[PDB]
RNA sequence: AACCAGAAAGCCACGGCUAACUACGUGCCAGCAGCCGCGGUAAUACGUAGGUGGCAAGCGUUGUCCGGAUUUAUUGGGCGUAAAGCGAGCGCAGGCGGUUUCUUAAGUCUGAUGUGAAAGCCCCCGGCUCAACCGGGGAGGGUCAUUGGAAACUGGGAGAC
RNA sequence: UGAGAGUUUGAUCCUGGCUCAGGACGAACGCUGGCGGCGUGCCUAAUACAUGCAAGUCGAACGCUUCUUUCCUUGGAAAGAGGAGUGGCGGACGGGUGAGUAACACGUGGGUAACCUACCCAUCAGAGGGGGAUAACACUUGGAAACAGGUGCUAAUACCGCAUAACAGUUUAUGCCGCAUGGCAUAAGAGUGAAAGGCGCUUUCGGGUGUCGCUGAUGGAUGGACCCGCGGUGCAUUAGCUAGUUGGUGAGGUAACGGCUCACCAAGGCCACGAUGCAUAGCCGACCUGAGAGGGUGAUCGGCCACACUGGGACUGAGACACGGCCCAGACUCCUACGGGAGGCAGCAGUAGGGAAUCUUCGGCAAUGGACGAAAGUCUGACCGAGCAACGCCGCGUGAGUG
């Protein structure tokens, strides 16, 4: 039965949480990234400029682990100019 | 986490034990890397051959041997020659 | 650089699909419990890289890595050309 | 170091195959049996008894796998009469192919390198008073991969009869 | 290194079937039964399981609280001992069972100019300075229970932001090289962290320093992944099968190539050398037998693979799509105040049933090996031993001289 690895599911629980949260973070910036490209308005590197610092920021503070962060600048580095 | 340790082959009361590096995951006469050296305990004082260069080339990769395995080591300067090789060459 | 690839010598059945050719080859091999020399096939799927390969033509393969859902190998010289 | 021959043997068969025979009773009833076949009054074949013969802290019965089985025969069978040549013919594909010169080297042979985990089988030695057992030291097992040679046969290319 | 006998006939010789003599068993049953040594013991229902134990640990990360003590005795330091909780690490190892699986699942030889890797060693560079919470705690709310909330306060090696770090990845150019795509070395063009921590020390303001930790990069080592040639089973009274199938273009996604997935285009692909279907079986090191070629088998022990009541799904984490982890559906067992909950011995012993048939609900970490911890230590049905059984193998007895 359970014995003493009731310990590990509430931490399990708030890492769910937390990383849900930074992730969805990333994705809404990268998002934001696109529309603003899409349709070519003003103020095109500053977003650009915050989408990399997240990316890095994800594969440094969480996760991802090091390569879909170096083909995401590639993909991005490519949309952007 | 490579590790060179003790593996016996004794039959009911008299063990007889082979040094033999595995890797810490294995069980206790499970799979292994090689045998250097083996360990009679019996028949005191105890009688232990060492291919003794193996060794020094396969600690220097990096391995921990076990306790019972530094004292058959201290008895034979393994370990005098190691760091005799490594902190002070 | 430790080893090439194990190269194949073979010849074409078809052409048809683009950049992409079927090589056949054929070898002996002695029977288990008797010991004739019989003979069989294998086909296998190359890479050609401009669709110049020929119908039934003598050339030889190398192998490559997974190029595509089972194919895996690529031209490397038609041999000999036939008419 | 004292006492005690003292507390310590059963199992199967005995007609041939296959070592070992005789009394009494049963009477083709009862029963026995791997196969042959034994019992209607005289049974070494049934029941007992005695002896014998084979093993032994084991002996028997049952079931399964391999040999004997040349009874799937490559080593290692055959087809007139015993099982066993189609009713006969034409041909795709496939197997097998006349003689010689040159060439290649896929088959074939050979050398070197790596590999066939450890324990099992085998050989030498060591240790439990021997054995079983254990331990040390060697070889074996690929139609294995790489590389260097050989050119009689078979195959591939060029001619010739 | 190769041993033949009976049995067709009134008698003979051939061809031909059937039976006997050999050995092995995870064997059982009958009769009989002394000991010692060494091994082996649910093959049948992957049938249902009562009971007891099989994975926890660090106070030298962090606060809190209880008890016992000379401590100024109404308070006090320090020490010892106990308890709950944040935090790190290990629960993916070690043990069990062959139900599925005719396939890169295994065995063997190869490959990665298509790849990842916590713990352990080697080298270089750092370790600047801020911020807000919250468990416990105290008080209260709803509940038969399982437990779920609320208000207020608190800490860290817990968390979050600022700075600093190209040595990583990309592009350009130069040179060198390769199995097309490409790889290697050098100089330039764009953006990323930390425990700032602990135990002590020589230590006069001072703050230099040892050790164990923290962070970035690169190597060694172990471990994991993917792809390929070759080989291991019956049925033709099972001959056609296939539409994401086959190829291309582009995009997405993966550690990683790839119809892995989408959108578009073209219709290809495999089969008599046996495709597809149907039936059975986990695969090897090996074991029995044989003169040998072979034939049969896969229990112990060693390796790999697959499964955890049945069927789906993901999260944490270096590492499961997780053997005593979570969620959902289903069958089955239990509790209930009827509102709702709890559960999975194919871990060790044992129980019931099936069967011709297979053990004790034993003792102990002294040895060896794990896990945590600086160390002492704690845990360890792994393991070490004891007990049961003529089950196998081996050894020695049931006196002997004379008679």
């Amino acid at each position: 039965n359970i014995e003493s690895a009731i310990k590990r599911v509430r931490t399990s629980a708030n890492a769910n949480a937390k990383n849900s949260s930074q992730t969805n973070a990333m994705r809404t910036a990268i998002k934001k990234f696109e529309e603003a490209v899409a349709a070519g308005a003003d103020n095109v590197d500053a977003l650009y400029n915050e989408a990399v610092k997240a990316v890095d920021m994800a594969a440094t503070k969480g996760l991802i682990h090091k390569n879909k962060a170096n083909r995401d600048k590639i993909r991005l580095s490519k949309l952007a100019k | 986490a490579v590790k060179i340790r003790l593996k016996r082959m004794g039959s009911k009361k008299s063990p007889f034990y082979r040094i033999v590096v595995a890797d810490s995951r294995s069980p206790r006469d499970g799979r292994f890397i090689e045998t250097v050296g083996t360990y009679n305990p019996l028949k005191d004082p105890a009688e232990v051959v060492l291919k003794e260069d193996l060794v020094l080339d396969w600690l220097s990769k990096g391995a921990q041997p076990s306790d019972t395995v530094r004292n058959i080591l201290s008895k034979e300067g393994v370990m005098k020659k190691h760091h005799e090789a490594k902190n002070v060459k | 650089e430790r080893n090439q690839r194990k190269v194949y010598q073979g010849r074409v059945v078809s052409d048809k699909m683009d950049k992409t050719i079927t090589v056949v080859v054929e070898t002996k091999k002695n029977h288990p419990i008797y010991g004739k020399r019989m003979k069989y096939s294998k086909k296998y799927k190359a890479h050609d890289e401009n669709n110049t390969a020929k119908v039934g033509d003598i050339v030889k393969i190398m192998e490559t890595r997974p190029l595509s859902a089972t194919k895996r190998f690529r031209l490397l010289e038609v041999v000999e050309e036939a008419v």
